[PDB]
This record gives structure tokens, sequence and C-alpha cells, in this order.
């Protein structure tokens, strides 16, 4: 089976989010809509942090942009504890793959075997018109 | 040689796993915060009951 | 109410940072060898029981300073000191420094603890499997009941302060 | 056929639930928390002087 | 054997707990209202005005779990949510005010009781579920 040597492709867009996984993103997006709710209702049930505060307060704490104001209770503040935690090891995890992206690069083919080139079928392949090589797969 | 494997040809198509950090590498870190966010609502409600 | 705890904080911490250094069961390691600050004792080995001393021979700066354990066995006396402090301030009361006094010291205590355990464990690793024992341990929470105790002295002064 | 390689199969080699912490030692992890405390009881004091 | 999935259900075992505190206060306000000059019009609009703030959190927050679980496809247990959500969007509930209540201290008093039981039994269940359902998932590592 003769493929063509596998180069870099072009990056897409949308390729900034490849050093984490698809499920750690959705899993981002949702944890830090889980902590400012939770955060919310600490705050109601004993101070602002209304939803539309919380929410503010929680992304500004990811983004590593200095908050604006900070928990006083004690259960409003171990909230900003974990997520200060979270937020910290996720940035961390974040630069540290994409630096090994950039520093060493795997290549490696789309297909691999005869099988996964038939159960593919998004590429195409082609024999020689007329001869053993062709009359074999009749 | 194959259609008799004992070991048999589970996963036997090519599967090359991604460069990308998996939910499994990082997995300790939401462990940890769900625990925090479970915490601080025991808290919150303990001191709610206090008064 | 307060003074009380902290006298049995101050000597409760000073019990267990002399049991810590005195005692050899610290570290241990490979036969299995439970290790100590000054003696290293084999066990389930040849030989057994009785056991020896430990060889310390700028980095002699740290092999003198974890050989002459200098900064356990000080923070050892700093908690003596706090502790007679205290027992000091009950009588000779309304003195409103000696409380401070032990304040201070009851956390020089914890630092020159943690200094202690850096150089420690910074020595011990100059492959094969480690472990900690009690002594270490015992070490480990005197240098937190002392960082409590000094807490509660200090907030013992200042209300006596602003009683005044 | 011919004269071929044989190797143990690479296993899967699932990495550990805390395996964030392996960056950094045990030893220094806890060193962390105790240096925090340390800190956090010597600023208290010193804040405090009447 | 960590997935989105478990880690919805880990959430919501969290938010239920909140989701269900919500429901025994309003248990414990409709039995201060049955048991009754203007300190009795002081203490109704008191309630009223708790239980008109205490309503959309409770809404908001199903609408999360309905909303995570369609995102991290999960339908045997969104087809359990999605009769809770309908029922919240005002479908059985008429237009006559804002507010759940006119102190309304009459039927409509004995209509609320029954459906905030009928919630909280609702509720409980619904969090015995998310606890096996993530112990499923993670266990079976
Ligand atoms: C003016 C307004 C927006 C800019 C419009 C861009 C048009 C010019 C770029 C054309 C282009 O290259 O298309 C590309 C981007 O096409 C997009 O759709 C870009 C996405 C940005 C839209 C707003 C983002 C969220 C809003 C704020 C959120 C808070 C193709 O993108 P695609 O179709 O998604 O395919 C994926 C490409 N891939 C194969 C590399 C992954
Ligand atoms: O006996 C045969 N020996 C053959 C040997 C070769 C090669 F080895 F490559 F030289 C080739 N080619 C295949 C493609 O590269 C160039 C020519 C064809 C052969 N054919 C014709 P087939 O029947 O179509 O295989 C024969 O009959
Ligand atoms: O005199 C002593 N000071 C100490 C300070 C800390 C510890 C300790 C504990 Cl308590 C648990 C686990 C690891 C520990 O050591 C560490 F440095 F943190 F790794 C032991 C000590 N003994
Ligand atoms: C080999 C010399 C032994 C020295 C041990 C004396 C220290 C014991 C604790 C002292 C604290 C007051
Ligand atoms: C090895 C487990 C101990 C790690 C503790 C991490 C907490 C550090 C933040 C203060
Ligand atoms: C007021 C007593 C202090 C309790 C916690 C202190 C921890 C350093």
């Amino acid at each position: 089976i003769m493929i063509k040597k596998p180069q870099k492709s072009k990056p897409g867009v949308f390729s900034f989010l490849d050093p984490l996984a698809y499920e750690i993103w959705m899993c981002i997006v949702f944890a830090y809509i889980g902590v400012s709710v939770v955060l919310f209702l600490v705050s109601r049930f004993s101070n602002e942090f209304g939803i539309f505060n919380s929410l503010w307060f929680s992304l500004g704490a990811f983004m590593r942009q200095g908050c604006d104001i900070s928990p006083r209770s004690l259960s409003g503040r171990i909230v900003g504890g974990v997520w200060w935690f979270f937020t910290l090891i996720i940035i961390s995890s974040y630069t540290a793959n994409l630096a090994a992206f950039l520093t060493v690069e795997r290549m490696v083919s789309p297909i691999e075997s005869a099988e996964d080139l038939s159960k593919q079928t998004e590429i195409a392949y082609g024999t020689l018109d007329s001869g053993s090589t062709k009359e074999f797969f009749r | 040689w194959y259609d008799k494997g004992e070991c048999g040809a589970a996963a036997a198509a090519s599967k090359d796993k991604t460069s990308a950090l998996s939910l499994s590498n990082v997995a300790g870190v939401f462990y940890i915060l769900a625990g925090g966010l479970g915490l601080a609502m025991a808290v919150a409600l303990i001191e709610f009951c206090y008064k | 109410v307060q003074v009380l705890l902290t006298t049995i904080g101050a000597f409760s911490a000073f019990g267990l940072m002399t049991i810590a250094i005195s005692t050899d069961y610290w570290l241990y390691t490979r036969g299995l060898t439970h290790s100590g600050l000054w003696r290293i004792c084999c066990l389930e080995g040849l030989k057994r029981g009785v056991c020896v001393k430990i060889n310390h021979f700028a980095e002699y700066l740290l092999r003198v300073v974890r050989a002459s354990s200098i900064f356990p066995i000080l923070s050892a006396i700093l908690l003596l000191l706090g502790g007679v402090c205290v027992a000091a301030s009950r009588v000779y009361k309304s003195k409103r420094n000696i409380i401070l006094g032990a304040g201070i010291l009851f956390v020089a205590a914890g630092l020159s603890n943690i200094i202690g355990v850096i150089v420690y464990i910074s020595a011990n690793a100059g492959k094969n499997h480690y472990s900690y024992g009690w002594s270490f341990y015992f070490g480990g929470l005197s240098f937190i009941l002392a960082e409590v105790i000094g807490v509660l002295a200090v907030n013992i002064y200042i209300e006596r302060s602003r009683e005044a | 056929l011919g004269i071929s390689i044989m190797i143990k199969k690479p296993q899967k080699s699932k990495p550990g639930v805390f395996s964030f912490l392996d960056p950094l030692a045990y030893e220094i992890w806890m060193c962390i928390v105790f240096a925090y405390i340390g800190v956090s009881v010597v600023l208290f004091l010193v804040s405090r002087f009447s | 054997a960590f997935t989105f999935a478990a880690f919805c259900y880990m959430l919501t075992l969290v938010l239920c707990a909140s989701l269900i505190f919500f429901v025994i206060w309003h248990i414990i306000a409709f039995d201060e209202l049955r048991t009754d000059a203007r300190e009795r019009l002081k203490n109704i609009e008191r309630i009223c005005c708790l239980l008109r703030k205490l309503v959309v959190p409770e809404y908001s927050i199903h609408g999360l779990f309905c909303l995570m679980f369609l995102c991290a496809a999960e339908w045997v247990t969104l087809g359990l949510n999605i009769p809770l959500l309908f029922t919240h969007l005002w479908r059985y509930f008429h237009r006559p005010a804002d507010g759940s209540e006119s102190i309304m201290n009459a039927d409509i008093l004995n209509y609320c009781q029954k459906e905030s039981w009928c919630k909280l039994a609702f509720y409980l269940l619904s969090f015995f579920y998310y606890l096996y359902s993530m112990v499923y998932t993670l266990v079976s590592f």
C-alpha cells in the first residue's frame, strides 16, 4: 500500500484548544457554571455576590485577572480557595502541554493497514488498470 | 491464526490516541473541586442552622 | 480558660519535641533499618537489637547542622522557655509583656522546627524506597501545636491589653 | 516467513488519580502546607501589637 | 474511568442538596402560613416575599440539571427530568399574580402543600438516583 508521506497540515482555526481534550473543555465550562451557582447559594444562605456578580468573580479568578471582591464568610471562602487551586492547575496543564506540542512533533500515518483502509473509505485508493495487481481483487 | 485466536482481535483496527491531555490525567483536581463544593455547602448550612 | 490551654499546649509540645529527637524511629529504609536522628538501628537481618550511630563524614554546613541536630534542639529549648514564661505570668501578674514574650517564643519554636525538618530531609537523600516513622510525626505534630499555642498567647495578650 | 522480533506488549499505563502532583515530590507539597501555616501565623502576630 | 457524564452526575449530586433545602423551606413556610391586626399582614407579605424570591433559583438550578444532561448525552435521565421542567414552566400555573399569592388562605394552600410534598419526594428520589449513577459510572473502572 502506497501513500504520500504525512507532512504537517495547515493549522486550522480553533487550534488553540488542542492542548486539552474536548471532554476537559466541557468539564471546565460546567465546573465554572457550577462553582458560580454554589457560591451564590452559599452567600445567600447567610456581601452581594448575586448570580450575575458571582459569575463575574469566578470568570475573573479563572483568567488570572485580579478579583474585584472577595468572599468574607467561611463557606464562601472554601469555594474561592478550591476554585483558585483548580484554575491554577488547569492553566499550568494547558501551558505545559502546549509547550510539549510545539517542542517535539509526532506525525501519524492516517492509514495503517488495508482493513482500516476499507473501513475508512474517506480516502480513495486505486490500482493499475489491468494486471495481476488488478485482476487479483476481482 | 486469527479466526480461532484465544486473545481475539479486540480493537484490531489501529487506534492512535491523540497527544492532548485526557480527562484521566487531571481527574484528581475535579474530585477535589467537587468535594470542596460539597464541604462548603455543609458549612453554609451549619452556620444557618446555628442562627 | 485560655491560659490553662496555653500551658497544656506548651508542655505537650515540649514533650513531643523532646520525644521526637531522643528516640530513633524517624526513617525506615534498607535489611530494613529503623533509623533515627542520632542512631541507626537494624531490623530483620543477621544483626538486630543493639545498634550504632550515624557517620557524617560549602556542603559541610549542611552536614554539621544535620549532624549536630541543632534546630530541633533549639525548638525544644524555645518551647520550654515559652512554657516557663506562661507559668511566670500567673504569678507576678499584670506584667503585660511576659505573655507576649511567650507568644513570640512559641512561634520562633515553629520556625526553628521547620528549618530542622527542611535540613533533615535535604540531608537524608544524600531507586530505593523509604518511609517515615512516628518520631517524624511527633515532630510534625509539635510544630502544629506550637503555632496554635502561639496564636492563643497573642490572643490572650491582646485581650488583657484591651482590658487595660 | 523469517526471523522476527518479539517484545512484551506495552500496557495502557493508566495515570493515577492524583497524577497532577507528580512534578513536585511529596516533601515539597507537605512543606508548602507547613510553610503556609507558619507564614499565616507570623503575619497575624506581626500585624497585632498593642 | 472519569467521564464527562460522571462529572455531571457528581455536580448534580452536590447541587441536589440545595434543591432539597429549598423545598424544605417551602414546606416550613406553608406550615407557618396555614396556622393563623396589621401584624398578621406584615407576616403574610414577609412570607410572600420569601416565596417569590425563592421560586426562581429552584427552577434555574433544575434548568442546569437538564441542560447538563442534554449536553452530556444522558437521555435516560433527561427523560426523567423533562416532566418536572415542564411543570416548572407554569404549565398548570395560571396568570393571576406574579407571586404564588390576597392571602389565598383557601384550597390553594392545600394544593401548594400537596405539590410541595410531591416535589420533595421527587427531589430526594432523584438525589439517590444521581448518587447511584455516579457510583456506577466511577466504580465500573
Ligand atoms: O511476471 C510479471 N512480473 C512483473 C514484475 C513487475 C515488477 F516487478 F514491478 F517489475 C511488474 N510491474 C509492476 C509495477 O511496477 C512496474 C512493473 C509487473 C510484472 N508483471 C505484470 P503483472 O501481471 O501486472 O504483475 C508480470 O506479469
Ligand atoms: O519536627 C518536625 N517538623 C515537621 C514538619 C512536617 C512534618 C511532616 C508531617 Cl507532620 C507529615 C508529612 C510530612 C512531613 O514532613 C514534610 F516536610 F512535610 F514533608 C514532620 C515534622 N517533624
Ligand atoms: C550524643 C549526644 C546526645 C545529646 C542529646 C541531648 C538532647 C536531648 C533533648 C534536650 C532538650 C532540652
Ligand atoms: C501529597 C498530597 C499533599 C498536597 C497538598 C496540596 C495543597 C497545597 C496548597 C496549599
Ligand atoms: C484562635 C485559635 C486558632 C485556631 C486555628 C489557628 C491555626 C494556625
